[PDB]
């Protein structure tokens, strides 16, 4: 089949290439959510601090 | 009879993995080399080399390699009854009457298993069948109906470069295997090649087998038959050294990690005989701190004997002790002396080293050290006193080093400016040097010239450590 | 030191030159590196009449350096005893690439509207219309039409 | 690993080190660094 035996092989190569080009950016937007989340953890206190003591 | 039986046991498990397992690894493997028992056989390689083989003697004659290579046949998943055919042969050795039929025989067991049947498609498997029977032949060099049989075996090998260039007819990349394993067994082509005669036409082997591996297989290949063609032109005259002048193309992955230390190493010797001090003491110290281990006894000693023959030309280096094996301090008898003449500034001990050694200085064959050993320790003199002194005389260091007069005292500092140590000049009416030191040179903004090549480095290294953290 | 022996300026001692080339130019690799200028220099001279020759060792010693658009060039250069060749790994990486370049040429030209292309080198289209009838009469036309592929 | 050319190929020692950075240097002599004095 030296037809399209070697010629399918780009077909689903195209396509990798490009979820290689967008993990990339994916874990380049995921950074700055970490980030975001890290830092939503602290807005609600640690100015305003109660006291118990742990059993 | 009782010892055959480790033989026995490791042939199996040597085979077994390369056979069954890294036919297995050739079939569909091999994403960018998923062959590890390629790995494991080098290192079951250097098993075999730490022991004997199989069956240099072993209490015996001849045993395995008759035996073995019979009968591989790949085929229906019976093919492991042919695996207890090799396994329960085994009662000859134990039971029955061993007989030799090795060195002599093996002529038509090489072609047992192409004979038995259409076994396989993979040549990892005829490369196991010449080497892994032949490899176990080359190191009894006793040369006596050993040697021959060796030349033999690996112009069998040598039909291995042959269905290595012609077989899979493009791109199954069994070099991963093949040149892994060839990378050895041409070393010890060139080996039994060099220990009758000079090799002639098998530089043009090498030639065309550099060539083959250029880019449909550039795997591991290359760089070693490039050793292979350096200590070939090492080991002879020395005309095509301006070949990797013109065609350095000497940079793969660097994939042994001892392969391209001890390749620095030998252009190295070749920069050193070229001519360099300065990037020669540095692949010399790259290759040094590139020692892989000290697993192999004494194998770094004489090498590194050759290694810091520059480091004593540079004239900067005290006594290399730290160094010394004690086994090697017999044959260092010349060459501890030797670097206390490096020490001393005697004249007629620099020249009574050479008529005390020079046969030790032959055994080293490299007197480019003695050509300009007398002007290293002219410029030790120079180094030593001009970071001494500031405004010193030049009759002072001239008839404290016996130079009888001052215009040969002004060619050593002339020359010594052209050499470029010192600033020192002539207070000219007869001599008379007036010099000075240099101290308040520059200190700050010239570390951070060099910082840029630090920090540039260490983020090279941080990415480098990135794509290697790439690989799990 | 092969090329030192050529000041006679004909081509009959280049003769002689090349007579030692396709002798031993493979031991003499390191030494007509320096010579691809007075190599040039044969290519350039049209009164050298063995500039396909002058051509062939210059994409040999090119192969060896390797250079392949040059290799390309000289290739094209080489002349008509160029592609009919059938060895194993000389002329057959070489007019790989060289066929790579004509389709290649062909997906340009062909995003190149109605002309103003580079034009057939002299020497192309030899083993394509040479070994197109290799695949043709070898009677499997997949080939055949491989070629209608790559050229648009 | 020997896959090369090669097969083929602190009691008193470590003092020795600074002692070859002293050999050309002042064995003991111990009259003449103790006969600099009185010569003057």
């Amino acid at each position: 089949d030296l037809y399209s035996r070697y010629k399918k092989l780009q077909q689903e190569l195209e396509f990798l290439e490009v979820q290689e080009e967008y993990i990339k950016d994916e874990q380049k937007n995921l950074k700055k959510e970490f980030l975001h989340a890290q830092e939503e953890v602290k807005r609600i206190q640690s100015i305003p601090l109660v006291i118990g003591q742990f059993l | 009879p009782p010892p055959p039986p480790a033989p026995q046991d490791v042939e199996m498990k040597e085979e077994a993995a390369t056979g069954g397992g890294s036919t297995g690894e050739a079939d569909g493997k091999t994403a960018a080399a998923a062959a590890e028992h390629s790995q494991r056989e080098l290192d079951t390689v250097t098993l075999e080399d730490i022991k004997e083989h199989v069956k240099q003697l072993e209490k015996a004659v001849s045993g395995k390699e008759p035996r073995f290579v019979l009968r591989a046949l790949r085929m229906l998943p019976s093919t492991s009854r042919r695996l207890n055919h090799y396994v329960l042969y085994k009662a000859v050795q134990g039971f029955f009457t061993s007989n030799n039929a090795t060195r002599d025989f093996l002529l038509p067991f090489l072609e047992e298993p192409m004979d038995t049947e259409a076994d396989l498609q993979f040549r990892p498997r005829t490369g196991k069948a010449a080497s892994t029977p032949l490899l176990p032949e080359v190191e009894a060099y006793l040369q006596l109906l050993v040697v021959i049989f060796m030349m033999n075996s690996k112009r069998y090998k040598e039909a291995q470069k042959i269905s290595d260039d012609l077989m899979q007819k493009i791109s199954t990349q069994n070099r991963r295997a093949l040149d892994l394993v060839a990378a050895k067994c041409y070393y010890y082509h060139a080996r039994v090649y060099e220990f009758l005669d000079k090799l002639d036409v098998v530089r043009s082997f090498l030639h065309a087998r550099l060539r083959t591996a250029t880019l449909r297989h550039d795997a591991d290949g290359q760089a070693t038959l490039l050793n292979l063609l350096l200590r070939n032109y090492l080991h002879y005259s020395l005309y095509d050294q301006a070949e990797k002048l013109v065609s350095k193309s000497v940079f793969p992955e660097q994939a042994n990690n001892n392969e391209w230390a001890r390749y620095l190493y030998y252009t190295g010797r070749i920069k050193a005989i070229q001519l360099e001090y300065s990037e020669a003491r540095r692949t010399m110290t790259n290759a040094l701190r590139k020692a892989p281990q000290h697993t192999a006894v004494g194998f770094k000693q004489t090498v590194h004997k050759l290694l810091i023959v520059v480091e004593l030309l540079l004239g900067e280096i005290p006594d290399r002790l730290q160094f010394r094996q004690p086994s090697l301090k017999r044959s260092l008898m010349p060459y501890f002396l030797l670097t206390q003449a490096v020490r001393t500034g005697n004249l007629a001990k620099f020249n009574q080293v050479l008529d005390q050694f020079g046969e030790k200085f032959q055994a080293d064959g490299t007197y480019t050290l003695i050509i300009r050993l007398r002007h290293n320790v002219i410029k030790t003199g120079v180094r030593m006193i001009s970071l001494s002194y500031s405004r010193i005389s030049l009759a002072d260091i001239a008839q404290k080093l016996q130079l009888d007069s001052p215009e040969d005292a002004e060619f050593i500092v002339a020359k010594a400016i052209r050499d470029g140590v010192i600033e020192a000049s002539i207070n000219h009416e007869k001599g008379y040097v007036q010099s000075k030191e240099m101290i308040d040179i520059y200190s700050t903004r010239e570390p951070q010239l060099a910082f840029h090549q630090r920090i540039s480095f260490c983020l090279d290294i941080h990415n480098m450590s990135v794509k290697a953290m790439r690989f799990p | 030191g092969i090329i030192s022996l050529l000041d006679e300026d004909e081509p009959q001692l280049k003769e002689f030159a090349l007579h030692k080339l396709n002798a031993v130019v493979n031991d003499f690799w390191a030494e007509i590196s320096e010579s691809v200028d007075k190599i040039e220099v044969l290519y350039e001279d049209e009164g050298f009449r063995s500039r396909q020759f002058a051509a062939l060792v210059a994409s040999k010693v090119f192969y060896h350096l390797g250079a392949f658009e040059e290799s390309l060039n000289y290739a094209l250069g080489a002349g008509d005893l160029f592609n009919v060749n059938d060895n194993s790994e000389y002329v057959e990486t070489i007019i790989a690439k060289c066929i790579d370049h004509y389709t290649k040429q062909c997906v340009e030209n062909a995003d190149l509207p109605e002309g103003e292309k580079k034009p057939i080198d002299q020497r192309l289209e030899g083993i394509v219309n040479k070994m197109f009838q290799r695949c043709l009469d070898d009677h499997k036309y997949k080939q055949a039409i491989g070629i209608a592929l790559e050229t648009r | 690993m020997s896959e090369k050319k090669q097969p083929v190929d602190e009691d008193n020692w470590d003092d020795d080190n600074v002692e070859d950075d002293f050999s050309n240097q002042l064995r003991a002599e111990l009259e003449k660094h103790g006969y600099k004095m009185e010569t003057s």
